[PDB]
């Protein structure tokens, strides 16, 4: 019951080499960049608001929970 | 204004200040208390929003107004289009201090800041109303 974790490595490496391989612009992955835009966008809930600084700080952080998950997970 | 010479400018474009003021100094703690910076700065606005909601307003056009004023951070009759100064009642929007935009003398904060500080803690430590 071990093995099928074990090649999905190298099935997902292949996939994501190739994704490499195909953009070649690349940055960061496990969302590093969310919380960064979480902050670059709610920095527009200051900046945008006649209303929707809500509407951005929700915009905002929704990006957070997926590794939030994975960091949750 | 006889006994505090010191009075705060504005009434509501301190709340969007002093949320974005904290609000600026939230990810400064990291991990929880950035949170401890950040509902602190979100309960202000209430304050716009009772204005607003009493006025027959919405703050939510009012105090997000609010937050857009800044060069960094202040509450000032200096520019309102680059900053924050005062408030309304009928409306609920910066005004300035010689204008309209509202005022508080010096101390009323700290006790009502510490007031409401402590309004929360206290009754949250206790989890058991029972008898015996």
């Amino acid at each position: 019951q071990f093995m099928e974790e074990t090649e999905r490595s190298l099935h997902d490496a292949i996939m994501i080499v190739r994704r490499a391989i195909k953009n070649d612009s690349v940055v960061a992955g496990g969302g590093a960049i969310e919380m960064e835009l979480s902050k670059y966008l709610r920095d527009y809930s200051r900046t945008i608001p006649g209303k929707q600084q809500l509407l951005i700080g929700a915009y905002a952080k929704a990006l957070e929970i997926i590794p939030r998950q994975l960091c949750d997970n | 204004v006889l006994e505090s010479k010191s009075v705060v400018p504005g009434g509501g474009a301190v709340e969007a200040a002093l949320s974005i003021y904290l609000e600026n100094y939230a990810t400064s703690m990291g991990s929880r208390e950035q949170l401890a910076i950040a509902e602190f700065a979100r309960s202000l606005l209430v304050i716009p929003n009772t204005l607003a909601v009493n006025a027959a307003q919405d703050s939510t056009d009012l105090v997000a107004k609010l937050r857009a004023f800044h060069n960094e951070a202040q509450v000032n009759p200096e520019r309102k289009n680059l900053k924050w100064i005062g408030l309304d009642l009928s409306n609920g929007k910066p005004r300035d201090n010689k204008q309209a935009g509202v005022f508080e003398p010096t101390i009323v904060k700290v006790k009502s800041l510490k007031f409401a500080t402590e309004a929360a803690i206290t009754i949250l430590r206790i989890d058991d109303l029972i008898k015996l």
